[PDB]
């Protein structure tokens, strides 16, 4: 019985600096560790095998090291192409991977652009309407979205989704969808979306009538 | 110099047998050291399933699912298949097949992975999505989008202007609504001065339901 634990869960590194990922095996396994890179929507790509051997095509910036129980994957001069999830794998007949480490680049604080979309007219015929609030291009990963219908807070009736870190400007986008019934949508007037973010001195509210 | 391609059903009813085939191209399957299956559950990393060794045919599988999994190999088709039985909803994941390499040590590691195939385990039926346009209320940048509501199962493809528009596009990952159906958004930021001189359509494609719809957004 051998476990491999990765740390940290998320790693934030400035552009050009060094990223150091840790992989701890519960028992001494010499050099039997393999590192993999996996970007969202893509297959895993082999980076290191046997603790310190680079796979063909892997640049010198990435290099694995360590023997025994603790192992490290180092990414020198971090590039926007390095934002991914990295897995370490115990090289055994009963294989086992680590939980994975997400790596993102550090960026200047970017305020989000808040858009709100009233539901189309063909939605009300279906009996369910969905109003969408968009938070576009902000670097501080987490924000606070609040839905208010005629001043009444209605956040627990919505669902959120965040895209990956953009490869060009290194920001995040968030989209919240408040789903209500048509018979409830026609019984209220103002629908507001309140956004709290580090790049905002005060909460930004976007609303509409009808 | 080796390409792997997973094949099989994208939706499987519970308690049934999931059968996934890994077609290998480039080399002979028996020219490889070993082959393996690894899946990616939602909210989880890579979890190894099985591994078959070429020279002997011996199989190693995860103990938490030993009696439920087998692997067959067809050298004529140059492929090997994974069979998971008594499939529960816990088995919904993105299943990969990969080639193993023992190096000098003989301990396995994967060097070539397949595209990956998403398999959803549910008794729900296949359902096509409803596509509604997303436009701001009736200022140097406008946000246009499409809402792809109530479809099952994953995934769906959304492009803008038949792939001609890529900059400023953000297709959000889908959200599993409490109804058992998915819904995602796909937005794009464009100059406000171009809204009158530029058409923006979203190309939604849901292969499980054989649905294809292009929506003009204004």
């Amino acid at each position: 019985e051998i476990m491999v634990t990765q740390s940290p869960v998320t790693l934030s590194v400035s552009p050009g600096e060094r990223a150091t990922l840790s992989c701890r095996a519960s028992q001494s396994v010499r050099n039997r560790i393999a590192w993999y890179q996996q970007k969202p929507g893509q297959s895993p790509r082999l980076l290191i095998y046997d603790a310190s051997i680079r796979a063909p095509g892997i640049p010198d910036r990435l290099s694995g090291s360590g023997s025994g129980t603790e192992f490290t994957l180092t990414i020198n001069s971090l590039e926007p192409s390095d934002v991914a999830v990295y897995f370490c794998q115990l090289e055994a007949n009963w294989l086992t991977f680590g939980g994975g480490t997400k790596v993102e680049i550090k960026r200047a604080v970017a305020a989000p652009s808040v858009f709100i979309f009233p539901p189309s007219e063909d939605q009300v015929k279906s009996g369910t309407v969905s109003v969408v609030c968009l938070l576009n291009n902000f670097y501080p990963r987490e924000a606070s979205v609040k839905w208010k219908v005629d001043g009444v807070l209605k956040t627990g009736n919505s669902q959120e989704s965040v895209t990956e870190q953009d490869s060009k400007d290194n920001t995040y986008s968030l989209s919240s969808t408040l789903t209500l019934s048509n018979t409830d949508y026609q019984s209220h007037n103002v629908y507001a979306c309140e956004v709290t973010h580090q790049g905002l001195s005060s909460p930004v509210t976007k609303s509409f009538n009808r | 110099q080796v390409q792997l391609k997973e094949s099989g059903p994208g939706l499987v009813r519970p308690s049934e047998t999931l059968s996934l085939t890994c077609a290998v191209s480039g080399t002979s399957i028996n020219s490889a050291y070993a082959w393996g299956w690894v899946r990616l559950p939602p909210g989880k990393g890579l979890e190894w399933i099985m591994t078959v060794y070429t020279s002997t045919g011996n199989t190693y599988s995860d103990p938490s699912l030993k009696s439920r999994v087998t692997i067959s190999k067809d050298t004529s088709k140059n492929q090997f298949s994974l069979r998971l039985s008594s499939v529960t909803v816990e088995d919904t994941a993105v299943y990969f097949c990969a080639r193993a390499d023992g190096s000098d040590s003989g301990w396995p590691h994967f060097d070539n992975w397949g595209q990956g195939l998403l398999v959803t385990v549910s008794s729900a039926s296949t359902k096509g999505p409803s596509v509604f346009p997303l436009a701001p209320s009736s200022e140097s940048t406008a946000a246009l989008g499409c809402l792809v509501k109530d479809y099952f199962p994953e995934p769906v493809t959304v492009s803008w202007n038949s792939g001609s528009l890529t900059s400023g596009v953000h297709t959000f990952p889908a959200v599993l609504q409490s109804s058992g159906l998915y819904s995602l958004s796909s937005v794009v930021t464009v100059p406000s001065s171009s809204l009158g001189t530029q058409t923006y359509v979203c190309n939604v494609n849901h292969k499980p339901s054989n649905t294809k719809v292009d929506k003009r957004v204004e």
